[PDB]
RNA sequence: GAGCAGAAGGGCAAAAGCUCGCUUGAUCUUGAUUUUCAGUACGAAUACAGACCGUGAAAGCGGGGCCUCACGAUCCUUCU
RNA sequence: GUCUACGGCCAUACCACCCUGAACGCGCCCGAUCUCGUCUGAUCUCGGAAGCUAAGCAGGGUCGGGCCUGGUUAGUACUUGGAUGGGAGACCGCCUGGGAAUACCGGGUGCUGUAGGCUU
C-alpha cells in the first residue's frame, strides 16, 4: 500500500523542464481566460498556490468561472465505473490555451466564409474533410536509367 | 561456502548497484583489471583479439577473475612476460543477495518460514548482452595464434556460450588496423599512451599551429 | 608619444580604498581601546565585526567580538597612506601584491606613524591593505545596468608597480 | 595545474541564462509581475502604469500598457523637450522632473478630449491632492507609478514626476511619506519647503550659498547657468513661466526627416566563403611562413 | 554545487536564502470546490465573497509556516 | 544603416579575449549646500557638465567553447499485435505496424512590438 498524499509520484511532472527554470515567462500571466473556452491543464512547480492535482496533469475541460487570479473548470474525471464532471479551481500558470479548438473555430469562420461566396462564381466546394482517399494511376518514369538492383548481404560479425 | 552459479546465472532482479541504499556488500573477488605490460603505447602492440558472449546472462567476480589468471598464465609462457596486455572489461556491479540460514530451530529468531524474506547481500555479478566484449588482449601480428589459444582456455571459467574473435581495430582503439598508420602520418590521430586521440579539424588554430609545427 | 599618449583623459592608476583592520582575540578593553586609536589616526568612527563560526582551539566562540575596521577614502586616503610607506622605509616585497593588483603591508607598532601613546591605549598592531582603482570601475558595484569593467581596463600585479614606483618610488627586490 | 576550473565545458551546457533585460540589468521581473498584470475577471482592460526613468541628463516619463507583444506607449513625455518653452537650461533635477509630469499629464489628457476638466490644481500648492472623479462626466485616468530600479527614498525625482503627474488632472493612489516636505523622526509633513522644491529655490539658494564660498568655483560649477544670464534670482517666475505654456500648448509635434543616407556605420557580417579561406591562407603563410630556416 | 526547523522529493538568486524596518491575515464570517472517496465524514488544501486590519510611495501581497505529513465522532464536562 | 525608454520570445541572445565605433543618446565623470543614506557622498540620494570612448554598451572578428538546427548513428536499439516458429533453457529469428539516443560530420548564431532621436 502506498500513501494517499497530494504530491506522491509528483517527481517529474511537477519539475520544471531542463535550462526553463526559474522566473515564469510573464506572458502566460496576461493570456485572457473567457468563460466557455476549451484550456489544457499541465501545471508547474514553480507556483505551488492553486495547483492542480495530479489526476488533472494533462487532462482538458472548458471555462465555467474566472475570478482575480485563477480560473474554473469542468474537467472529465475517469473513475473506475463512471466518467463525472469536476469542478476544479486552477491559478492561471498552470493551464493554457487548446489549439485543438482553435484549429476548429477558424475553419467553421472558413467553412462559412468559402459558402457565402460560392454562389457568385456558382461552384460548390467541398466543406468535409475526407480521410485520405488511395492515390490515383500515374507513370514513373525511369528518365533513362536502370533501377538498380538491391542485393543481401553477407553477414560480418563487428560488434 | 557459496552457492553453485547455478542459482544466479540469470538477469531477473532488476540491477542493484551499491549505493545509499544497499550497505554492507562483500568486496568483489576481481581487483585488477588491466594486466601485463600496462605502458605499451601504440606501435608495440597492433593486434587485438576479443572474447564475445553469445548469451543475456551474468557472470560473476569469481569467475571473472579465474578466468583472469588462467588466460594471464598461458601468455607469460607463451611471448615472456611483458608480450602481452590483458584487460578484463567488465565490472562487478549488480549484487547478488542469499536468503538467511534457518538453523535452530523456529523460535529463536522472528522468522521460521518466508516471512521477512528480503535477503542480505552475499555476492557481485557482472550482466552481459550479446553483443558485449569479455576480455581483450593486445599483442604483436606474429602472436595470433596464442591470443586464440589463451582465450579458449579462459572460456571455460565462465557458464555460458563465448566466441574467440580478432578486431579489426588497431589495439585497444576504436580506428581500423588499416586506416590507422595513415591517419597517424596525416596527424588525425595523436598516441598517448595505451589510448591515441583523435584531433579534429575544428577547434581554434593555435591548436593546430603546434601540432603542425 | 603619439601612442604614448591615448590614456591621459581616462587611464589613470589612482587609489580607491584604504582597508584599515586591527585583529584581536578578547571582546572588551582589547576591542574598545583597539578601537580607540582609530578615531584620530583616520578621524572617522570605525565600524566592528564579529566572528562567524567558532574554532574553539584557541579559545574563541561565534558571535564575539573579534576585530575592527576602516575604509578611508578620497583626498583623506593619501596621507594616511604615506604613513604607512615610510614607516615600512619604502620597502615592500613581491608577494604583498595581489593577482588584481592590490597591496598590503602590516605594521608591528601602531606608534610609528602615529600619534601619541595615550594614558590607556595599547600598544597594538594594524595593517593597511589598498583597493588600487581606475576611473571606471564603479560599473561593477551600482545598481541599474552594472557589469563586468572589462578586461585591459582590469589592473595587472606588474602594472600596479607602474603606480607605485612613479607616485611613491618605493623600491622591492626581495622578491622571495 | 592549480584549480579545478569552475568554469569548465559542463559550466555551460547547463548554465541557464536569466531573461535578456535582466541580465543586461534594466528589468525587475519580481515587481513586473505585480505591477502590470491585470485581474482576470476584468478580461480585457488596460491596467496602465507611469513609468518614470532618470538619465544622468534626461529626464523619461511615459505611461504603457502591456499585451502579449510588448508594452503599448499610449504617451510619452521627456526632459530634452523643455527648450521650447520658458526654461532653457537646467535638466534632469526635481524642478524639471515637475515639468514633465505636468507635461505628460496635460499631453495624455487632451488626447481623450479631457483637458477642460480635471485640470488637477493651476496654483502651486504642495499639500496632498487627489483627483477625485466629476460625476456626470467622463473618469479620471487610474494610473499607477512604475519607479524601476530606483530606490523609493523621501526626496526622490521620481516623486516630482508623480506630483506633476497628479497636479496635472492624473488620479493616481499616493502618500506624503516619500515626498521632499516630510519630516521622517516626526511624522510630520511640512508641505512649504516641498514648494521650494516644486520651483527650485533649493537651487537658487544654493547659487546664494556659493557666492561668498568661492568665486571660480561657483562659475565651474553652474556654467551653463552663467550662459543665458541665469541670475540666482528670478528662478521662482523661471518655472512658473514654463507652468503657463504646458496648459497652453502641450500638444507634441515632430519634425519629419527623409532626407538621409543608408551609409554603414557597421562591418557586415562575414560570411561563410570569406571565414573559409582565411583560415586556409592562415595556414598558407604559416606551412610557407617557416619553410626558411 | 549554500540556505529554506525536520524525512525525502519538487521549487527558489535585485528570490522562497540572509540581514534589517514596520506589524498580527495564526482575526471575524456564510457558502462553493479539490484531495481520501461510496464521490460520506474527519484531517488537510484551493479559489471567492462580506467585514475589519497589517504592510508598502504604489501596484499589490497576507485570512499561519515555499509545496507534499504533523491528528480525532456521538454522549458528557467546561468556557465564550 | 541605427540608438535610447519600455517590452515580448528567454543563449542563434551566453562565455573567453581581440578590433572598430561619425552624429545623437546611454554612460564614465565633477561635486556634497539642500534632499537623503552610510565606518567611508564608493554604492544609494542630490546639484551639476570640465573631460574622454579607456570601460560599460553597440557592431564585427575566432579553422573558439557552449547553445540551436541538420545529417550520421540507423530502419540499429527498443516495441504493438501474431504463430501447434526455433531452442533443454537463456533467449533468438520471422510476420504485421511504429521507430529512438551519444560519439562522428555540416550549417547557423538573436529576432521583434509600441513611443521618441540622430544619420543631408
Ligand atoms: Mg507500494
Ligand atoms: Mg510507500
Ligand atoms: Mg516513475
Ligand atoms: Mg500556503
Ligand atoms: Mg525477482
Ligand atoms: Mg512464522
Ligand atoms: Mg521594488
Ligand atoms: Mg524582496
Ligand atoms: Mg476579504
Ligand atoms: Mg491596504
Ligand atoms: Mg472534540
Ligand atoms: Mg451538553
Ligand atoms: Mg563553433
Ligand atoms: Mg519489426
Amino acid at each position: 500500500t502506498n500513501t494517499k498524499g497530494k504530491r506522491r509520484g509528483t517527481r517529474y511532472m511537477f519539475s520544471r523542464p531542463f535550462r526553463k527554470h526559474g522566473v515564469v515567462p510573464l506572458a502566460t500571466y496576461m493570456r485572457i481566460y473567457k468563460k466557455g473556452d476549451i484550456v489544457d491543464i499541465k501545471g508547474m512547480g514553480t507556483v505551488q498556490k492553486g495547483m492542480p492535482h495530479k489526476c488533472y496533469h494533462g487532462k482538458t475541460g472548458r471555462v465555467y468561472n474566472v475570478t482575480q487570479h485563477a480560473v474554473g473548470i469542468v474537467v472529465n474525471k475517469q473513475v473506475k465505473g463512471k466518467i463525472l464532471a469536476k469542478r476544479i479551481n486552477v491559478r492561471i500558470e498552470h493551464i493554457k490555451h487548446s489549439k485543438s479548438r482553435d484549429s476548429f473555430l477558424k475553419r467553421v469562420k472558413e467553412n462559412d466564409q468559402k459558402k457565402k461566396e460560392a454562389k457568385e462564381k456558382g461552384t460548390w466546394v467541398q466543406l468535409k474533410r475526407q480521410p485520405a482517399p488511395p492515390r490515383e494511376a500515374h507513370f514513373v518514369r525511369t528518365n533513362g536509367k536502370e533501377p538498380e538492383l538491391l542485393e543481401p548481404i553477407p553477414y560480418e560479425f563487428m560488434a | 561456502g557459496r552457492r553453485p552459479a547455478r542459482c544466479y546465472r540469470y538477469c531477473k532482479n532488476k540491477p542493484y548497484p551499491k549505493s545509499r541504499f544497499c550497505r554492507g556488500v562483500p568486496d568483489a573477488k576481481i581487483r585488477i583489471f588491466d594486466l601485463g605490460r600496462k605502458k605499451a603505447k601504440v606501435d608495440e602492440f597492433p593486434l587485438g583479439g576479443h572474447m564475445v558472449s553469445d548469451e543475456y546472462e551474468q557472470l560473476s567476480s569469481e569467475a571473472l577473475e579465474a578466468a583472469r589468471i588462467c588466460a594471464n598464465k598461458y601468455m607469460v609462457k607463451s611471448c615472456g612476460r611483458d608480450g602481452f596486455h590483458m584487460r578484463v572489461r567488465l565490472h562487478p556491479f549488480h549484487v547478488i543477495r542469499i536468503n538467511k540460514m534457518l538453523s535452530c530451530a523456529g523460535a529463536d529468531r522472528l522468522q521460521t518460514g518466508m516471512r521477512g524474506a528480503f535477503g542480505k547481500p552475499q555476492g557481485t555479478v557482472a550482466r552481459v548482452h550479446i553483443g558485449q566484449v569479455i576480455m581483450s588482449i593486445r599483442t604483436k601480428l606474429q602472436n595470433e595464434e596464442h591470443v586464440i589459444e589463451a582465450l579458449r582456455r579462459a572460456k571455460f571459467k565462465f557458464p555460458g556460450r563465448q566466441k574467440i574473435h580478432i578486431s579489426k581495430k588497431w589495439g585497444f582503439t576504436k580506428f581500423n588496423a588499416d586506416e590507422f598508420e595513415d591517419m597517424v602520418a596525416k596527424k588525425c590521430l595523436i598516441p598517448d599512451g595505451c589510448g591515441v586521440k583523435y584531433v579534429p579539424s575544428h577547434g581554434p588554430l593555435d591548436k593546430w599551429r603546434v601540432l603542425h609545427s | 608619444q603619439d601612442q604614448g599618449e591615448k590614456e591621459n583623459p581616462m587611464r589613470e592608476l589612482r587609489i580607491r580604498k584604504l582597508c584599515l583592520n586591527i585583529c584581536v582575540g578578547e571582546s572588551g578593553d582589547r576591542l574598545t581601546r583597539a578601537a580607540k586609536v582609530l578615531e584620530q589616526l583616520t578621524g572617522q568612527t570605525p565600524v566592528f565585526s564579529k566572528a562567524r563560526y567558532t574554532v574553539r582551539s584557541f579559545g574563541i566562540r561565534r558571535n564575539e567580538k573579534i576585530a575592527v575596521h576602516c575604509t578611508v577614502r578620497g583626498a583623506k586616503a593619501e596621507e594616511i597612506l604615506e604613513k604607512g610607506l615610510k614607516v615600512r622605509e619604502y620597502e615592500l616585497r613581491k608577494n604583498n601584491f595581489s593577482d588584481t593588483g592590490n597591496f598590503g603591508f602590516g605594521i608591528q607598532e601602531h606608534i610609528d606613524l602615529g600619534i601619541k601613546y595615550d594614558p590607556s591605549i595599547g600598544i597594538y598592531g594594524l595593517d593597511f591593505y589598498v583597493v588600487l582603482g581606475r576611473p571606471g570601475f564603479s560599473i561593477a558595484d551600482k545598481k541599474r545596468r552594472t557589469g563586468c569593467i572589462g578586461a585591459k581596463h582590469r589592473i595587472s600585479k606588474e602594472e600596479a608597480m607602474r603606480w607605485f614606483q612613479q607616485k611613491y618610488d618605493g623600491i622591492i627586490l626581495p622578491g622571495k | 595545474g592549480f584549480v579545478k576550473v569552475v568554469k569548465n565545458k559542463a559550466y555551460f551546457k547547463r548554465y541557464q541564462v536569466k531573461f535578456r533585460r535582466r541580465r543586461e540589468g534594466k528589468t525587475d521581473y519580481y515587481a513586473r509581475k505585480r505591477l502590470v498584470i491585470q485581474d482576470k475577471n476584468k478580461y480585457n482592460t488596460p491596467k496602465y502604469r507611469m513609468i518614470v526613468r532618470v538619465t544622468n541628463r534626461d529626464i523619461i516619463c511615459q505611461i504603457a500598457y502591456a499585451r502579449i507583444e510588448g508594452d503599448m506607449i499610449v504617451c510619452a513625455a521627456y526632459a530634452h523637450e523643455l527648450p521650447k518653452y520658458g526654461v532653457k537650461v537646467g535638466l534632469t533635477n526635481y524642478a524639471a522632473a515637475y515639468c514633465t509630469g505636468l507635461l505628460l499629464a496635460r499631453r495624455l489628457l487632451n488626447r481623450f478630449g479631457m483637458d477642460k476638466i480635471y485640470e488637477g490644481q493651476v496654483e502651486v500648492t504642495g499639500d496632498e491632492y487627489n483627483v477625485e472623479s466629476i460625476d456626470g462626466q467622463p473618469g479620471a485616468f487610474t494610473c499607477y507609478l512604475d519607479a524601476g530600479l530606483a530606490r523609493t527614498t523621501t526626496g526622490n525625482k521620481v516623486f516630482g514626476a508623480l506630483k506633476g503627474a497628479v497636479d496635472g488632472g492624473l488620479s493616481i493612489p499616493h502618500s506624503t511619506k516619500r515626498f521632499p516636505g516630510y519630516d521622517s523622526e516626526s511624522k510630520e509633513f511640512n508641505a512649504e519647503v516641498h514648494r521650494k522644491h516644486i520651483m527650485g529655490q533649493n537651487v537658487a539658494d544654493y547659487m546664494r550659498y556659493l557666492m561668498e564660498e568661492d568665486e571660480d568655483a561657483y562659475k565651474k560649477q553652474f556654467s551653463q547657468y552663467i550662459k543665458n544670464s541665469v541670475t540666482p534670482d528670478m528662478m521662482e517666475e523661471m518655472y512658473k513661466k514654463a507652468h503657463a505654456a504646458i496648459r497652453e500648448n502641450p500638444v507634441y509635434e515632430k519634425k519629419p526627416k527623409k532626407e538621409v543616407k543608408k551609409k554603414r556605420w557597421n562591418r557586415p557580417k562575414m560570411s561563410l566563403a570569406q571565414k573559409k579561406d582565411r583560415v586556409a591562407q592562415k595556414k598558407a603563410s604559416f606551412l610557407r611562413a617557416q619553410e626558411r630556416a
